RNA sequence: GCUCGCCGGAAGACCAAGGGUUCCUGUCCAACGUUAAUCGGGGCAGGGUGAGUCGACCCCUAAGGCGAGGCCGAAAGGCGUAGUCGAUGGGAAACAGGUUAAUAUUCCUGUACUUGGUGUUACUGCGAAGGGGGGACGGAGAAGGCUAUGUUGGCCGGGCGACGGUUGUCCCGGUUUAAGCGUGUAGGCUGGUUUUCCAGGCAAAUCCGGAAAAUCAAGGCUGAGGCGUGAUGACGAGGCACUACGGUGCUGAAGCAACAAAUGCCCUGCUUCCAGGAAAAGCCUCUAAGCAUCAGGUAACAUCAAAUCGUACCCCAAACCGACACAGGUGGUCAGGUAGAGAAUACCAAGGCGCUUGAGAGAACUCGGGUGAAGGAACUAGGCAAAAUGGUGCCGUAACUUCGGGAGAAGGCACGCUGAUAUGUAGGUGAGGUCCCUCGCGGAUGGAGCUGAAAUCAGUCGAAGAUACCAGCUGGCUGCAACUGUUUAUUAAAAACACAGCACUGUGCAAACACGAAAGUGGACGUAUACGGUGUGACGCCUGCCCGGUGCCGGAAGGUUAAU
RNA sequence: AGGACCGAACCGACUAAUGUUGAAAAAUUAGCGGAUGACUUGUGGCUGGGGGUGAAAGGCCAAUCAAACCGGGAGAUAGCU
């Protein structure tokens, strides 16, 4: 359980996805930034 | 959805197996580092 | 011919179970654990010459070892080989 | 015979076929066939060296006799056949000693027709003979460039070469290019012109026809990004550059012959 | 255990890949199981995988890998000849029934087949990393002959029935049988046989190829299925005797015919079309060197051998890939009934499941749905969403057009059930009988029986007959793109990319060009009617002027101009 | 006959709604496009990082791409926090 918890905390450490906050969290930040311009 | 690891034993061995690490200079250096690090399984054979 | 020094090392134990038992009491076959590298000619010759009976035919399977564990330490047992030795009409053991 | 297809279903609207009722409907002659594996445009390094190649139909190679070595033995043309490896058709011929061979089919040549290779051959279309024995001003195909080597000039369909001069040990040849070239006069050549001229009149009609001759699509350079082709980029259509190959060498004019070894043999370049 | 619901071209069954004991039995409930658990793919122990014929190994090869020498390269190393590996392909042979808690084309019963070794006997020219054949192989389409399978009748066994009727044009069930061996059919292909001669198959050849004759008109090859045997056997609905009520033994009737019919088989066929459709071995043949009263070949018989590894279990999934017992992904094989064109869809059979939290209540609100007065786009960025349309036959159908289309334009009418025509027709199939015989798996006649649309007329029911499920909304003007396609895996499917077609330009073959310190390889076993690059992008009418700038091509006089 | 027409398997992904600490690190449901072809799919092989491949989007190259991943130079450098 401890090994699975360390690896499953280590899941989104090297991500790329920009529309999702922290790799996973859905948001509207594309529209927020885009409307700020 | 179709994930990346679609397993096949024959491609596992032809690709990353022992006779294929020993077949060249750099794979032999791979085996040398795995033995020197001291590793329970060197290649992926079975 | 097969040398007798080879031919003694092949048979290892009689196999006791209920499939073995019904094979003896129903179809003349004695079931026995053999050497892992033992061929059917060696098992046939070794039952011909070590229990002095007449063997009709041998059928050999290989049984795979079970991954047990002690505490939190695993381990596979060990593969063995099992020979179904079909005798002729005149036999005892 | 060229035939416009009737325009049922687009795709057939613009097709022109070149049908030939005198070609053999059936299997080719087997012991002159061999395996011809398709490459994909890719060398022994795996890399695409010639682009736009790949796919298409499976083809078997046909050993065509370009040398024409059986001298003095006559041969009757057994039949004409479709060859997938060429523009022209091939004639299967039967020599008098019982040996069949495929030759390139010249223009007039039908089934049941005598051809004959060698020095003392009659001058009539289909006979391969050395060019010191052919008259000046004769159409001639399947020309050798070195004696004994095999034919390499005028092999593609509807193509001939005219012999214009015999100055010494050399014959001046008007190649189909328009180029005047000197060839050694001991080089064999086959009389007549090679015979499927109407090949150039076909029109293919759709995209998949090109695809089934093994010609993958051609992405044009200006549609790419600047990292890909020198033409690249630009906010809608934007050319602005002198037109080049994908490797920067000028297309549209720039001469790319450098031989210096065979410049002796070129009397006049093409125009 | 009885009911109820769900899947049933799957949510059933069998595998491959992958996993690796999860399989089966006994036992335990700590943790694992999104709850409880006596249960479990969990814990512990024991058991379980049986092969000459299935698969692998093996023989042969494709793509491709590696590669003695070799060519090349500062070194490492690249390429590659001989060779050697490499299946996803080619190559010998087993089927039915029974059995275990758990394996079975493997065990048992019955009946078989294949390939090698050895021995005997009879005849005898055998012999290759060599020659020839063969293996040997496309897309589409069309029927014909069959079968699997199903339906109905006959037969056999059982029932006469909780509620009106049900001894009959009644109800329920069964009606199965293989490989192998023998026969040779519906098809399909090909003229056959004998003699002589030859510049071909590196040599030889009796084989192949070729050229002459002569004669006969048939022979040969291949082939589904049927039929006979296998099989007076097995299986069989059910009864009988004991019954650790789990079953265990014994016995066991009929076991036929008609019709329908595949996407399976004849068929690697046939017809056709361009886009012109693997290789090598096994296999059959020919001989060379050699061996020639020997060895070897062929045939019969006998005898021996056929090793090794896989075999459990899941396999559209709780066991594989997805961190999960995850609403996802995952190749092949089998494919019953009724309605239906159908592998759609509805309801079902075989079979398998009810999705590992439940009990209530019946607020707002959210989600998935049903219906809605009058109105009917007034909503809105925009008819988004929903509603509507929806089948088959027949009538009918405009502009425009590349003469194909548009077109299912548009718009209509008919549709159930019953009866008659006709105790079910037209059609399909086709027995007994009869006739002939080159006599049988034959052809001619004949129509019993079975199957069976579709139409008209008459009648009848309902508000409604394409009644459910399933199943086009239509028309008008216009921009872009000719069209089918492709693309931003994961906010962009588009007018963008592609395209056929056009043009310009390079390229004479050791081609230009590309990958490569090089060797080499692709271009291409191609040769200018070809190949590469660039732009434009079907088709129709067309494509005007400018060479001063930048580029390219050509010129060589003069100026300037490096190493030396 | 057909890069032909309608339409399942099969391939895809146009719209809407849900979901958005999901059942799911891209799906479900209802409609939707192709569906004999430039199709689709299984098994194997080949191409590799300024390199591949690209019907071209800077797309894709193991949930990573205007230059992959791993290890090293390496405690880079950071007048900045």
């Amino acid at each position: 359980m401890d090994i699975n918890w360390r690896h499953n905390q280590s899941t989104f450490y090297h991500f790329t996805s920009d529309h999702r906050i922290s790799g996973w969290k859905e948001t509207n930040a594309m529209y927020v930034a885009l409307n700020s311009q | 959805m179709k994930r990346t690891f679609q397993p096949s034993v024959l491609k596992r061995n032809r690709s990353h197996g022992f006779r294929a690490r020993m077949a060249t200079k750099n794979g032999r250096q791979v085996l040398a580092r795995r033995r020197a690090k001291g590793r329970a399984r060197l290649t992926v054979s079975k | 011919m097969i040398r007798e020094e080879r031919l003694l090392k092949v048979l290892r134990a009689p196999h006791v179970s209920e499939k073995a038992s019904t094979a003896m009491e129903k179809s003349n076959t004695i079931v026995l654990k053999v050497a892992k590298d033992a061929t059917k000619a060696e098992i046939k010759a070794a039952v011909q010459k070590l229990f002095e009976v007449e063997v009709e035919v041998v059928n050999t399977l290989v049984v795979k070892g079970k991954v047990k564990r002690h505490g939190q330490r695993i381990g596979r047992r060990s593969d063995w080989k099992k020979a179904y030795v079909t005798l002729k009409e005149g036999q005892n053991l | 015979a060229v035939v416009k297809c009737k325009p049922t279903s687009p795709g057939r609207r613009h097709v022109v076929k070149v049908v030939n009722p005198e070609l053999h409907k059936g299997k080719p002659f087997a012991p002159l066939l061999e395996k011809n594996s398709k490459s994909g445009g890719r060398n022994n390094n795996g890399r695409i060296t010639t682009r736009h190649i790949g796919g298409g139909h499976k083809q078997a190679y046909r050993i065509v006799d370009f040398k024409r070595n059986k001298d003095g033995i006559p041969a009757v043309v057994e039949r004409l056949e479709y060859d997938p490896n060429r523009s022209a058709n091939i004639a299967l011929v039967l020599y008098k000693d019982g040996e069949r061979r495929y030759i390139l089919a010249p223009k007039g040549l039908k089934a049941g027709d005598q051809i004959q290779s060698g020095v003392d051959a009659a001058i009539k279309p289909g006979n391969t003979l050395p060019m010191r024995n052919i008259p000046v001003g004769s159409t001639v195909h399947n020309v050798e460039m070195k004696p004994g080597k095999g034919g390499q000039l005028a092999r593609s369909a509807g193509t001939y070469v005219q012999i214009v001069a015999r100055d010494g040990a050399y014959v001046t040849l008007r190649l189909r290019s328009g180029e005047m070239r000197k060839v050694e006069a001991d080089c064999r050549a086959t009389l007549g012109e090679v015979g499927n001229a109407e090949h150039m009149l076909r029109v293919l009609g759709k995209a998949g026809a090109a695809r089934w001759r093994g010609v993958r699509p051609t992405v044009r350079g200006t549609a790419m990004n600047p990292v890909d082709h020198p033409h690249g980029g630009g906010e809608g259509r934007n050319f602005g550059k002198h037109p080049v190959t994908p490797w920067g060498v000028q297309t549209k004019g720039k001469k790319t012959r450098s031989n210096k070894r065979t410049d002796k043999f070129i009397v006049r370049r093409r125009s």
